[PDB]
């Protein structure tokens, strides 16, 4: 069945890519927000978190 | 007692934006399971059962 499978596969792939999007830096120096907070003080790390 | 060769060593410490690469081992705590507990197992500070 194709009409019943695409509506599930597309949703699963979109959720998987939502998971993938947090693995990117978006032009910052780290992906997880905790690393920049632990390694840099919040006054200078406002640009990266923004 | 004032002119013999003494062995003098210096043990300095490094403080930068790095995890504890080398330091005294922390005392092993107690293990809890099936409770919502935070842990740091060498790669992440995650909270969960």
């Amino acid at each position: 069945l194709g009409k019943l499978q695409d509506v599930v596969n597309q949703n699963a792939q979109a959720l998987n890519t939502l998971v993938k999007q947090l693995s990117s830096n978006f032009g910052a120096i780290s992906s997880v927000l905790n690393d920049i907070l632990s390694r840099l003080d919040p006054p200078e790390a406002e640009v990266q978190i923004d | 007692v004032g002119y013999q060769p003494y062995r003098v060593v210096v043990l300095s410490f490094e403080l930068l934006h790095a995890p504890a690469t080398v330091c005294g081992p922390k005392k092993s705590t107690n293990l809890v399971k099936n409770k919502c507990v935070n842990f740091n197992f060498n790669g992440l500070t995650g909270t969960g059962v």
